[PDB]
């Protein structure tokens, strides 16, 4: 992703493990935000992530 | 004429002869008074009899029970030794009680010993049992697992049916004819 | 086919898994 | 002294066959009687030459010669219910042999068994070997899994089986192996616990295991 | 006529004899009363016999148990020194319970010894087992590895089917013929 | 005092062959009977010269001569089922020798073994030598990883295998090496700690992708 | 006949003779009753024999175990002197059990010792194992590490396959022919 | 008393060759039999002259002689499978000797080996010698790294190798040194502990290793 | 004959003779009953033999172990002494285990000692090992450091491959011929 | 009593040569046989005059005579594979002596060694001596650094080497010193820890060492 990511405090208590591969991140982030349970937003300068 | 074991017990000598005469070599049970028994074979049978002594790990050492490590004649006794002496007389008594069934010749029962739960307030875990048995032949031993799993199910506090394992089997072929002396 | 095998789940981790279907 | 009197009293658990190379074969039927007959000839109370044969031992003796001088062959088992005429159970739908080549195979198999008289070669269907293996595996209510491939099938019996289902799965495999051998169809009974022990998971083509209420693990698609 | 070992035990001399007779040399067992047994060989086989004494490390030591280090007749007994005497009798009677199965001639069982994890607020850890066995030949030894695991599983509190490891094998070819004297 | 009387009572396990160089060869068939027949000739109760040969020693001896006088030769094994006429399994698709050059080799291998009368050279195929390895590895239900490359193939069995799969893989490998050998195809049974037994995937944005087989493995939390 | 070692033991003289007769010198074992054994070689064979005594460092010392430094004739033993006497009976029992496998002639097992982790409050680390073995020749000794690692894996609390190291080898060439006396 | 009867009972492990300088060479095979036959000639129960030759120290003797009189020579090994007619493997692509001095070198090695009758010099290839060392190294599934330089190649084996891989490496290297020797191609086996065990890391072009949640390790290429 | 040394025991006399015979002078090992042995050389070979005694520092001192200076005959023992007596039995058992590998003739192993880490609050330091070995000649010495560094790596808690150092060497040229008497 | 019988039993580890000044030289090949033969001549069991020579000692005895009477000479080593005709390796690109001046040197080196017959002087190339040291230093994969100057090169091996790289360097340097000598190229192996031990430094033409997070040290440009 060409922009910095800001992760909140309550949505950083979850954990992830495995081998991943970011060929296209804007399509990978939609799938992980539905499996983990998350909301996100891109306001032109950063990508905020909440639960 | 050559001897291979001496100073044996009565049940040790009755097991060495029972192993050797199954493999077509005959022995001799010679008494000696206070020094026990002694077992002698012939000269051409000596090479085979030493091999079956090494293979079958004869003479048999005596069978061990848990109540021999914590004897009742000790001067003090911990509660770990009182609970280990209770469970060792129950698994000795269910084995005595399984031989009075229909067709069983021998049996061996094990209980799951629990020690570390006695000091702390955590409740002890469930109790697990396991049994072995040898039936005489002509018995349909597939339908006789559900009678041991029913008999020793409610002989304890609360077991499940998948916490009991019964591994039983039929006995070997009978040995009735004499071995035969070596023709020299 | 998809599906979920719940073993004593706490009804928040169960309904989070249905958020893809 | 004759050899049939130098064995035990019961003259029915052995059978003395005269060989074709000045020898004398003794046909035992299990390992216990094989060690009983070998103790006589090993302690040396017989002034001639003699051997002790067995069905399980001779079935691997003439299967060592057969995977060197006749490779890429499809057969099952050799039956010794009458030890002067063994029966060679060949496969039908997996061999390209003509009748003239079967006559040469029946002649070269005769020289390895000097006690025999005429080996009889018969062919059987390749379908009933797996049909009886699946029909006997369905009567005992055993959960299984069949894997078909070329030159053999495979039945996999896994899971946490109880005690009457290990006994019925062993009494059937031993009775099938006694009559068909283990060349074509093979049973794989494997006692193991539940995979993904107490873990919740989401299966099928995009899988994850939940190691904890706040922990996701992404291995192979479960 | 040359001696190579003397002052042996009865169980030791049958293990030196059963090893020398496998490699075509012949020994003799000479008793000496209070001084134990003694083993002699011939003169041409003296060079070969010392090579197998050095290779097989004969005479064999007596087998060791964990209950030997902590004797039952001591004055005081720590609770650390009581769980090793409990586990050493459990693993002693599970291998006397495994020789009563069909086909098996010998067996050896090991348990995981966890004593340090008990006396704290920490939870206890799992218990692991391992076994070895020597089966009579002619047996389908790949299917009997699921019966020792079933017997060994629920004789403890809670083990898994992958925390038990069984390594078993078939016995060697029998030695039935006499070695043979050197033709001199 | 002939040589066959100084051995044991059972005159079935040992075979005495007369040599061309005025010697006498004893043909045992395993390591346990080679030390039996070597103790007789070492203690010296035989007046003339004698030697003991073996199937796994006379195969290791003529492979030191062969990779000096005939390098880059593609062969498998020398079989000694009938020791007066051994058969030499030579590869077909990997050599370019003519008929005369195969007769010079079949006359220079005869001089190494003086007990033999003639040596037979048979050209075995190369696709059935790796087809029987994969069909026998698929029939036992084992996880494997075939790595094809030029001049020999290899099969890798990694993972945290259990006790039934270790016994079935070790018994099949020991039953395959006895027939073909270890020149072309090699098995690589190794135990590491991962519940995925050899395979590994990666996950992103489309599903899973089967990763390339390499030496690094993931330490499995489970 | 010049002597070079006196007062030896029974198990030491069968090691000095086995080392010397490998290098083509003939020795003699002379008993002396209470004063042990003695070894005399010939005078042409004397200069080589002192060189192999110096090189192989004969006679061998008795083998050391950890349970000999902490003897059980005390009144109160420390927990360090009880974990060392427990681990020194497990690493003896595992090498008694490794010699019963199919093909092994000798084996030696080492366990990592943990002592200072019990004095503080930090939990002890995982245990590490190591083993050596000597095989009868003719065995595929690359496939036997899968059987020794599987046997050693779950005989303790929790080890990994990265914490066990097996270094094994095949036995040397057999010595069966006599050395030969020096002619002068 | 003849020398072939003065040795052990098994008259099959030694071979007594008549020398041209009126000596008697015994040709053992390993060091265990070399020290078995040197004790006989050292205790002094043989009146004439005799020597005990091997395959390793005879190969180091005329390789010490060949770097004084014929330096810059490319060769591999000397094979003594028939000790009356040894085979001298020589490199083909790394020498410029004609067909005239290849008989002068053969006549000079004949004067240094008095038991031999003739020395058959063959020319082996440098592509097949490194090809058999790479094709055998790939078949055992080992991680390696080939370094081609002038007059020799070098295979480097790194990583945290386990016990079955450092046993297949000793069984392949010791079976390759027996054939080609260690003059041209050399294997180097070093083993290191792994930095990444419980670490999370990014591989590929921009690679790093997170040694902690707040610690990055950018390794140098 | 002129005397050099007297009162030496059995293992001190066999090393002085093995040193003098390397340098073309011969000695005589004369017994004296209770007073040990005595070593005499000839008359012209006296000035050389005194020089090699002074150079090689003969007679040898008995070899020292760390557990000799902390004997177990104290009524109570410090933790420094019960921790210094354990590492000195580990470095002797790993040294006796290195001689059973193939090719090895002699070996020595040194462990790093720590004693303050048990009494402080800071974590204990890492463990460092160091070994020497003497190999039979004709062996590849490069590929045998990779086996000792694998065997020594997991016989402790956690050592790296940088904290282990193996320095090994082949044995010298053999001495088999007699020295020779001085003629006058 | 001749001299070749007063020595050891085997008459091939020593070599007796007659001298021109009525002396009798004994040629050994290491220091252990030099002391084995010096002990015999020192204890006094020989009548006439004799001496014991070596190769590393006789190569140092002639380097004292050459450092005085023929200074500024570029040579490598005298080889004694045949002790009646030694070979003197001279340098080709670093001398200015003619053909007659080589003959007056070879006739004065003959009188210094009275056991020889004719010293053979061979001009050796100078880039092959420094090429073989680098090619042998690159097969073992050792980190090195070459420093060329007029009249010798230098290979510096530094850093924290492990245990197998010291064994391969000690096996290669001692095998190069045997055939060339240490007159031209010298290997400088030095084992030391890492410089600037636990410090973050800033290298190149404007240098500072950070002795602490708040302490700058400005030595020579790192």
């Amino acid at each position: 992703l060409k922009e910095p990511v800001i992760v909140s405090k309550m949505a950083a208590r979850k954990k992830i493990t495995g081998n991943f591969e970011f060929h296209d991140p804007n399509a990978l982030l939609e799938k992980l935000s539905l499996q983990l349970g998350l909301i996100w937003y891109f306001d032109g300068q950063a990508i905020y992530i909440y639960d | 004429d050559k001897d291979l074991l001496k100073g044996l017990d009565q049940e040790q000598a009755n097991e060495v002869i029972a192993v050797l005469q199954m493999h077509n070599i005959e022995a001799n049970k010679i008494d000696s008074g206070k020094l026990g028994y002694s077992i002698t074979v012939a000269e051409p049978d000596f090479t085979a009899a030493v091999y079956w002594i090494k293979t079958y790990q004869l003479p048999p050492r005596p069978r061990v029970e848990i109540a021999q490590m914590f004897p009742a004649d000790s001067l003090v006794s911990s509660p770990r030794a009182e609970k280990a002496r209770l469970y060792s007389a129950i698994e000795q008594r269910l084995e005595q009680s399984l031989q009075t069934m229909e067709g069983v010749l021998s049996a061996r029962v094990h209980i799951s010993y629990d020690i570390d739960a006695g000091e702390n307030g955590r409740p002890p875990k469930p109790v697990h049992l396991s049994a072995l048995a040898v039936y005489e032949r002509g018995s349909p031993l597939a339908h006789q697992i559900s009678d041991i799993k029913r008999f020793l199910k409610n002989s304890f506090a609360d077991v499940d049916y998948d916490n009991i394992s019964v591994v039983l089997s039929e006995r070997s072929d009978a040995q009735l004819q004499a071995p035969g002396t070596p023709v020299k | 086919g998809s599906g979920f095998v719940a073993k004593d789940d706490s009804l928040r981790t169960f309904f989070d898994a249905m958020a893809l279907q | 002294a004759e050899l049939d009197s130098l064995l035990g009293q019961e003259k029915e658990r052995f059978q003395v066959l005269p060989g074709r190379d000045k020898m004398l074969y003794v046909a035992a039927q299990n390992e216990r009687d094989t060690l009983w007959a070998r103790q006589v000839l090993a302690r040396g109370d017989y002034d001639k030459n003699a051997r002790v044969i067995n069905e399980n031992e001779e079935n691997k003796r003439i299967s060592i010669w057969l995977d060197t001088y006749y490779p890429q062959l499809a057969y099952y088992r050799i039956h010794f219910d009458e030890p002067r005429k063994p029966v060679f159970w060949l496969s039908r739908q997996r061999n390209t042999m003509s009748k003239k080549e079967l006559e040469v195979l029946s002649q070269k198999l005769r020289a390895l068994m000097p006690y025999a008289d005429s080996v009889n070669i018969t062919l059987m269907d390749d379908v009933t070997a797996a049909g009886q293996a699946e029909a006997g595996l369905k009567q005992q209510a055993l959960p299984y899994s069949r894997r078909n491939h070329k030159g053999g099938v495979t039945f996999v019996i896994q899971g946490a089986l109880d005690d009457v289902e290990i006994l019925r799965a062993r009494q059937f495999v031993d009775s099938y192996y006694r009559t068909w051998g283990g060349r074509y169809v093979q049973f794989a009974i494997e006692l193991k616990d539940d995979w993904l022990k107490g873990r919740s998971f989401q299966y099928g083509a995009e899988g994850y295991i939940k190691m904890s209420p706040g922990h996701w693990y992404f291995p192979s698609p479960l």
